[PDB]
């Protein structure tokens, strides 16, 4: 079990750690988050009481170092930082716990939600999407745009998801125009799985990370990217059996976890109705289909 | 974006462009089988690809053999149309390739777009106009060459005959659409109107009669009357 300390909480903020969120008052004695489960990535994120625009946050894995939070009054945001002095960091954490200034990562033992949302998400892959290589942790916010979004402006601040475009030379073999446009299995299995992602786990990790940034920051290009990768599987007639079974599980917990009031912007009607009802895989997502119908029958 | 009544005059600037119409690519008679089921029998079809500025028409004849052993023919016809258009473009010299291709039916955008991925600077456009190019087969000279074909075959025509010697492309295209709309709405009456006078012949290298300027006015008047009559019949107005 690991800890992320906070130097102070100088401004009123809502703090989220994974799918949990606490309200913190201006200069309330908040000194951090404890009992964070080892073995998964995590995300700590912020929404200031005063500017409900720009949700921002940090992805991190506590196995990769000791991390803490500290408000910066010049840039006006809670910053993540790494403490390289191991003894200095344990000492801080121990004193804060003793004073009981820390909330506890509030996991229920029965609960596999977080695992199920982050199964394939790996901190090294995240750091290739969010390229900031002096830090072991990764900042994202509402407003960051994707590489693909920029093609249609600041590169250092972009989210470098793998570009997917159904109407490109990349996706469309010359001479198989009709075939590959209607049956993307070539594009999926040879181009993306074998060529770029290397395996389905990395593909699945990108998909899960896209979804989580759309959900936690309202990052629209992350939402576009999540839908794109679902659409690419769903529109392929030939998909490994193991991947289809895993996708149903992935999407199931993604749909389960979405806040009810956000289904309008975060879920793309066209993609889902096609995936669940028109696509080659219409019959391969039994749990995803059952939860979508009982929870969002309106979209469909 | 989409072509409509406002930007109509762009058909006739000096940016090369092509209308593609796919309505008569995949053609079938429907009949009964010995067992009382319905079956289709295909006939030769065509792609109607027209330069509205020069009258140059590229009539790609689609021979029935192309459908042999294929399923989902109506969908494939669209892809076949885009393959044949795209090959027309490759076949032309650079300074002749179109800058724009406007499809008459929106279901052709994705097929053409995919086939044209090699020509990213050629714009594929839909149109809001309800152009009457499907009546291109009422045209005996074209009907005849389509039906007679024994293999795939491109045939080149000027759909405006020699009209541009005397009138602008704007006016020629308006005459062309008025003739085709009339053919579409009432073929019988329309072809009655053009040959009513056996003394007005069709040159061997022409699909319209050699009307004088004055007889074109009378002709166009008669075609407008016909269309308007048919319309009242249709709606009871
Ligand atoms: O191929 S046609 O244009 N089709 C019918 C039509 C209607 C009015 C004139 O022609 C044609 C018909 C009859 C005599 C010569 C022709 F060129």
């Amino acid at each position: 079990m690991n800890t992320v300390p906070f130097t102070s909480a100088p401004i009123e903020v809502t703090i989220g750690i994974d799918q949990y969120s606490f309200n913190v008052k201006e200069n309330q004695p908040f000194h951090g988050i404890k009992d964070i489960p080892i073995g998964h990535v995590h995300v700590i994120h912020f929404q200031h009481a005063d500017n409900s625009s720009m949700r921002y946050g940090y992805w991190f894995d506590c196995r990769m170092g000791n991390f803490y939070i500290q408000y910066d009054p010049k840039d006006g945001l809670y910053k993540m930082m790494e403490e390289r002095d191991g003894a200095k960091f344990e000492n801080i954490v121990h004193n804060f716990k003793e004073r009981q200034m820390m909330v506890s990562y509030p996991k229920i033992d029965e609960d596999d939600t977080w695992y199920n949302l982050t199964e394939f998400v790996q901190m090294d892959k995240i750091r290739k999407i969010v390229r900031k290589d002096e830090n072991q942790f990764s900042y994202v916010d509402s407003s960051m745009t994707t590489v693909q979004e920029n093609e249609l402006s600041d590169p250092a601040h972009s989210l470098n998801y793998t570009v997917i475009n159904f109407k490109s030379r990349e996706a469309i073999r010359p001479g198989h125009e009709m075939e590959d446009f209607l049956d993307k299995s070539y594009y999926l299995n040879t181009v993306m799985l074998q060529g770029i992602f290397k395996n389905s786990s990395n593909y699945f990790g990108e998909l899960q990370f896209a979804f989580l940034n759309a959900m936690f920051f309202g990052n629209y290009g992350s939402s576009l990217q999540w839908h794109a990768m679902i659409e690419l599987i769903c529109s392929s007639a030939t998909v490994p059996k193991h991947m289809l079974d895993k996708l149903d599980e992935i999407l199931y917990y993604q749909i389960k976890t979405l806040p009810e009031q956000y289904s309008d912007i975060l879920l793309n009607e066209r993609v889902w109705n096609i995936c669940l009802y028109s696509s080659f895989q219409k019959n391969s997502l039994h749990n995803t289909e059952k939860i979508m119908e009982n929870k969002y029958p309106e979209l469909l | 974006g989409a072509m409509n009544s406002s930007n109509y005059a762009e058909l006739f600037n000096n940016d090369i462009k092509l209308f593609v119409d796919d309505t008569n690519v995949y053609r079938v008679t429907v009949h009964k089988t010995f067992e009382g089921n319905v079956a289709t029998k295909a006939i030769n079809g065509c792609i109607f690809t027209l330069n509205p500025k020069t009258g140059h028409l590229f009539l790609k004849i689609i021979h029935t053999s192309v459908w042999a052993g294929q399923k989902r023919l109506s969908q494939l016809a669209k892809w076949k149309t885009a393959e044949e258009v795209s090959a027309l473009v490759r076949s032309l010299p650079k300074e002749e390739q179109p800058k724009q291709i406007i499809v008459t039916r929106k279901a052709m955008l994705d097929p053409l777009e995919v086939h044209m991925l090699d020509f990213p600077n050629i714009a594929i456009r839909p149109t809001e106009l309800r152009l009457p190019f499907s009546a291109a087969m009422s045209i005996d000279k074209l009907s005849d060459v389509v039906m007679k074909a024994t293999e795939p075959q491109m045939v080149l025509f000027n759909i405006y005959d020699d009209w541009l010697d005397r009138i602008s492309s704007y006016t020629a295209f308006s005459r062309l659409t008025l003739l085709l709309r009339a053919l579409k709405t009432n073929e019988e009456s329309a072809k009655m109107i053009l040959l009513s006078d056996p003394t007005i012949t069709i040159k061997s290298y022409h699909l319209w009669p050699s009307f004088t300027d004055e007889q074109w006015i009378t002709i166009e008047s008669q075609m407008r009357d016909l269309i308007l009559t048919e319309y009242g019949r249709k709606y009871n107005v």
